[PDB]
RNA sequence: AUAAUAGUAAAGAUGAAAUAAUAAUAAUAAUUAUAAGACUAAUAUAUGUGAAAAUAUUAAUUAAAUAUUAACUGACAUUGAGGGAUUAAAACUAGAGUAGCGAAACGGAUUCGAUACCCGUGUAGUUCUAGUAGUAAACUAUGAAUACAAUUAUUUAUAAUAUAUAUAUAAAUAAUAAAUGAAAAUGAAAGUAUUCCACCUGAAGAGUACGUUAGCAAUAAUGAAACUCAAAACAAUAGACG
């Protein structure tokens, strides 16, 4: 029985772990991401103004 | 135990691959093992396989993927071209070295790619060769042009002083037919496993 | 419920979490509330599927039912279950 | 196919025709086949042993018997599926037998791509007859080879004085190599021997070679010119 | 629910094309924003031809300027920006398309994907 | 858990590895007799 | 049934079809008001 | 179970047609009875617990642990190119379960038709349960035990 | 289909021909430009997926779906009369829609005749929305479930191996052994066994009549008897024939 309760709850702990990690490496890009009109603003003019980095492949 | 008389046997002993007995591909090394019989034993259609070989193969050399397969025949290839190729490097007898400035690999977890040279030379770069005529200082070895050369079972890139147009540009695709004399300078050998000869030119 | 999180998480440990991280960086403020709100949404249960609150309606119900915290199977538990996704 | 009886109950159908009276003489094998009984018992038989390894075929590794946690930690408390299924065919279907040398042979090979080309010989003499000491490589029946190293590394192996099989292995390489270049040099020198001496080869290998090449470009040759000849027409 | 979006929209001006393209990503970038989303990435691609002649309501283009926009958003709100896009006359082709997120949450975009970099972790590095 | 768990096994394989001492071991507390030794393995654990 | 003895039971149908045909009017006279 | 018993008497008529030698049967008592009976009339050349892998050369205790893994290996058994064990039909099957007392077992031994039953065979074993022990019939009778008539064994 | 452009006498059709909303009112072909419906080239193997009908242009939403592990439940299962739900094509009732195709009808051929096969106009119908109805060679002409039995080759997925090798599992597909079978052949079932349901008992008459129920209807289900024969049917064989 106390062998299959730890299975039980190891295998809990480990997705949770995983979950945690997922947490940690979304927030870690979340700079990136974008929320506010501001950010937005900035993410376009990145994109549009600068001219460089299309996709276009060759 | 019979299991062990087995793993010893001379079947066993054949490393087993599936690689192509027709490759049309870049051949660099030996594929297949080569496998001779005796001329008695050929007689006899005996190779020291699963089954007989056909009484059509008259060479005592041959090479071979499986010992029986689903078509009731082994796949095999009565041809050991590559024993020749060693022997003709042998008598040319130019040792090869490693270009580049490395300790020779016979002297001193698995590293499958090639020991140094495969095996097709282990002579020593520092000896003369002497005759009745003298010390040999250049190595006289005839082979074939091709537009690069083929000398004695290999193909070796090639210069010379100046471009003969004699005996090229009268038989500009035919340059084959006609052998000349080449000056083996030195043979190197790169990671594929290529032996990359240079010779040059006699006239 | 407004600040209800898919993927099975909870709200209340992802902001610990959060300042967990913020204290480790400084070991080692309106960009980090944005990065925060931005998490928020992509985890939240409205901007997810319906898919992932069936599981966590089915969660709750295995909760209320189990008679023990191990046991799963149990005749009324398996009735619970169904009636959710019924 | 099925199971004949009428084959091996041959002396059976012979003794109810001498009893009738069909037959008047005995057969000459009838006697002898009395004496010698055939098998007559066509079973399929199970095997409980892999020969080459050793391997137990019939056992099955309980939960009692894995009482320590598994790789990523969990403890078994329960067959598997693969534990409730009855895995008979596997007593009765012959074993894969299997051999560490096949590996090594392997590696060697690879290693050595210039050694396939030195031919083998693969018509037995007696096996019984031969009795090598694998303190060295150099037997004598024997010719020097990747097998040879082989069983240098195994009897290395075996005696734990490299008890590593690797390093076994290595070692195994280093005696072959400088035997390799001893022969090499034997035949070099006895090339010159022979050269000194006012010995006379008519055709050296290479020359050969160059015949050999020469009258398949001949055959080459007027099948080209043909060829232009048809493509121009 | 990450959607990802391909929007190949209209170049009626010579000289400065990439305006009305820029317009359109600030306006369905707003969008998205006002409504519970997350806009993650804007891929511009280049300003390529179309392979025929397409046609929009009373109009004929065959050169357009390409971009993805990779956002989260609620189905409603995806549904509907879809239909925003659809009803605009400065775009040509539209497509909203779903980057499933039940193994990973970080999820770059197609083009991304492809080239090699799973996570936009990677393309951050 | 998983410590308490490897204990009460590993004390267990010991018991079973030597005859003489398991009695003694028994006598100190207070296939039957394997049972009791495991039942004050747990206890003492 | 092989396609031979399907072709009796074919024709038999047919037959029958044609009889409901005919009897259209006669049918529908004994329906209705009885 | 009846149905169990009906299967491993399918399986090992399946075994005889083919000759494998040494064949695994599901590890219940009935069904270990049964097999004990084949072997001391003669038609098993073994019989031993095991694993589902194979047959236990060690004596191995059943649990819990173990028991769905477990299984009853058996030998068959064969002469002059003839198999010892031809049949396994039994007789009470699960939907027609038949119970006879002491007297009509007697009258089918000696070749009298009861309850369409032919009756035994000169080298036939009927087998017949008495109080969830499984018996040969003439034993049932010297005893005088009223059992439902099991199975038959050729 | 309509319109424009320029352009010239045939065009379209067929075995060969004609009739026609064809064409000297300027067509057909060509190039453009609008609109309308209905269909979905390759990939494709219906592989696979679905209970079966079915199901291959793209996307989104909601639903359902595989395997292996861990834990839990503790025989809760199988089959299933009656019953229930879904059920191709045609058909029907409404309201939209109607390009192409196309029962019928009319016309042209063909033919001794031609209520046909071919060609032309082409209405119902085919399309959608809401329903009715519950049948098809609805077929694998093979009800569902479980235990078991000898090989090989193909893929597919799973695990280990020291990511690309040779291994162990399953799953399907294709050849078979045995076994079964009237044979054809079936081949993990048409084998060995167990369980449950449906159904058959010569051919005609007949899935007809009468009756009942259900349907807007066409019809669907249910389903007799008299009368009359020693017939009637299947697998395979050898011919003759095309
Ligand atoms: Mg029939
Ligand atoms: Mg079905
Ligand atoms: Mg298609
Ligand atoms: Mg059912
Ligand atoms: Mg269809
Ligand atoms: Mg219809
Ligand atoms: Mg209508
Ligand atoms: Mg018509
Ligand atoms: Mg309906
Ligand atoms: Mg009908
Ligand atoms: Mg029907
Ligand atoms: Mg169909
Ligand atoms: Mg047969
Ligand atoms: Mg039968
Ligand atoms: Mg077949
Ligand atoms: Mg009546
Ligand atoms: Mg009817």
């Amino acid at each position: 029985k106390l062998k299959r309760n730890y299975n039980r709850s190891l295998l809990n702990f480990q997705a949770h772990k995983k979950k945690l990690n997922e947490l940690l490496n979304l927030y870690h890009v979340a700079n990136e991401f974008i929320v506010t009109e501001s950010q937005l603003l900035k993410k376009i003019d990145k994109v549009f103004n600068d001219e460089t980095e299309e996709f276009t492949d060759a | 135990t019979l299991a062990e008389l087995l793993g010893r046997s001379r079947i066993a002993q054949v490393a087993n691959n599936h690689k192509p007995l027709t490759y049309t591909g870049k051949k660099f090394h030996p594929t297949h093992q080569i496998i001779e019989t005796k001329p008695s034993t050929l007689y006899r259609q005996e190779w020291g396989l699963k089954s007989a070989i056909p009484s059509k193969i008259k060479s005592r050399y041959l090479v071979y993927n499986d010992l029986d397969t689903l078509e009731r025949i082994t796949t095999f290839e009565p041809r050991g071209g590559t024993q020749w190729n060693r022997l003709r490097f042998q008598e040319m007898g130019v040792p090869i070295v490693s270009n580049i400035g490395r300790q020779n690999p016979f002297f001193k977890k698995f590293n499958t790619e090639i020991i140094g040279t495969g095996g097709l030379s282990y002579s020593l770069p520092g000896k003369l060769k002497n005759s009745p005529n003298g010390v040999i200082q250049r190595t006289v070895v005839p082979g074939r042009i091709l537009n690069l050369a083929a000398i004695g079972g290999f193909v070796a890139d090639v210069v010379f002083f100046q471009s003969p147009p004699s005996s090229f540009n009268s038989m500009g695709d035919f340059i084959r037919m006609k052998t000349f004399l080449f000056e083996i300078l030195e043979a190197s050998m790169e990671k594929n496993g290529s032996v990359s000869m240079h010779a040059r030119l006699l006239e | 419920e407004p600040l209800v999180l898919s993927k099975g998480y909870n709200i209340e440990e992802v902001d610990k979490f959060l300042a967990a991280i913020e204290s480790a960086k400084r070991e080692r403020i309106e960009k980090l509330e944005d990065r925060r709100e931005a998490i928020l949404r992509i985890l939240s249960m409205r901007n997810s599927e319906n898919k992932n609150a069936i599981k966590m309606a089915v969660e709750l119900a295995r909760k209320e039912f189990e008679r023990f915290p191990g046991d799963t199977g149990s005749s009324e538990v398996q009735a619970a279950c169904m009636t959710v996704r019924i | 196919m099925k199971i004949q009886t009428n084959a091996v109950n041959v002396l059976q159908r012979t003794s109810a025709y001498l009893k009738s009276g069909l037959l008047k003489e005995t057969p000459a094998w009838y006697n002898v086949v009395a004496s010698i009984p055939p098998s007559t018992k066509f079973t399929r038989e199970p095997r409980f042993k892999n020969p080459s390894n050793g391997h137990i075929i019939g056992k099955l590794v309980d939960v009692t018997e894995q009482p320590h946690a598994n790789n990523k930690g969990l403890y078994k408390t329960r067959p598997n599926s693969s534990d409730k299924r009855v895995g008979v065919k596997r007593l009765y279907r012959p074993p894969k037998l299997t051999y560490v040398e096949d590996r090594l042979r392997s590696l060697f090979y690879k290693q050595h791509p210039w050694e396939l080309s030195r031919p083998k010989i693969l018509v037995e003499n007696e096996i019984g007859d031969e009795n090598y000491d694998w303190s060295h490589m150099l037997q004598i029946g024997r010719p020097l080879d990747g097998e040879s190293v082989i069983q240098r590394t195994m009897y290395l192996i075996k005696t734990k004085q490299y008890g590593d099989m690797v390093e076994a292995y290595d070692h195994a390489r280093y005696e072959f190599y400088a035997l390799r270049m001893q022969e090499e040099t034997e035949q070099q020198v006895a090339l010159e021997e022979a050269e000194m001496f006012g010995s006379l080869f008519g055709v050296s290998a290479i020359e050969h070679g160059i015949q050999k090449e020469q009258e398949v470009l001949d055959v080459w040759e007027k099948k080209v010119v043909e060829e232009t000849e048809l493509m121009a027409a | 629910m990450l959607y990802e979006l391909i929007g190949l929209v209209r170049i009626t001006n010579s000289n400065a094309p990439k305006l009305e393209a820029k317009e359109l990503s600030s306006t369905i970038g707003k969008l998205i924003i006002q409504n519970r989303g997350v806009v993650r990435d804007i891929v511009p691609m280049g300003i390529r031809y179309l392979p025929k002649i397409m046609k929009k309501d009373q109009e004929k283009h065959f050169r357009a300027y390409h971009f993805l926009m990779l956002f989260d958003s609620s189905a409603a709100v995806q549904s509907e920006i879809l239909r925003t896009l659809k009803k605009d006359p400065r775009v040509i082709r539209s497509s909203i398309v779903k980057v499933d997120l039940d193994k990973q949450l970080d999820r770059a975009s197609s083009l991304h994907r492809s080239l090699g970099k799973k996570s936009i972790l990677e393309l951050v590095n | 858990q998983r410590s308490l768990i490897d204990r009460i096994q590993t004390r267990l394989s010991e018991l079973l590895s030597n005859d003489l001492k398991c009695d003694q071991f028994l006598k100190d507390h207070g296939n039957i007799k394997k049972n009791l030794l495991r039942k004050h393995v747990m206890m003492d654990m | 049934d092989s396609v031979m003895r399907k072709r009796k039971k074919k024709m038999k149908k047919h037959k029958l079809r044609k009889r409901r045909k005919r009897e259209k009017a006669e049918r529908r006279k004994l329906s209705q008001g009885r | 179970s009846l149905v169990k018993l009906a299967n491993t008497c399918a399986h090992l008529q399946n075994c005889s047609k083919v000759r494998v030698a040494l064949t695994s049967i599901p590890y219940t008592k009935l069904q270990l009875q049964f097999a004990y009976n084949l072997y001391q009339q003669g038609f098993l050349s073994s019989l031993q617990k095991g694993s589902t892998m194979g047959p236990d050369k060690d004596f191995v205790e059943v649990t819990p642990d173990n028991i769905s893994t477990r299984r009853l290996w058996v030998g068959l058994k064969y002469r002059d190119n003839k198999p010892v064990l031809s049949s396994c039909k039994l007789i009470s099957k699960p939907n027609s379960r038949i119970h006879l007392p002491m007297e009509d077992m007697k009258k089918l031994c000696s070749g009298v038709t009861i309850r369409n039953i032919k009756p035994l065979q000169p080298g036939e074993l009927i087998l017949v349960r008495a109080h969830n022990n499984i018996m040969d019939i003439n034993e049932a009778i010297s005893k005088k035990l009223d059992g439902e008539v099991l199975c038959r064994v050729k």
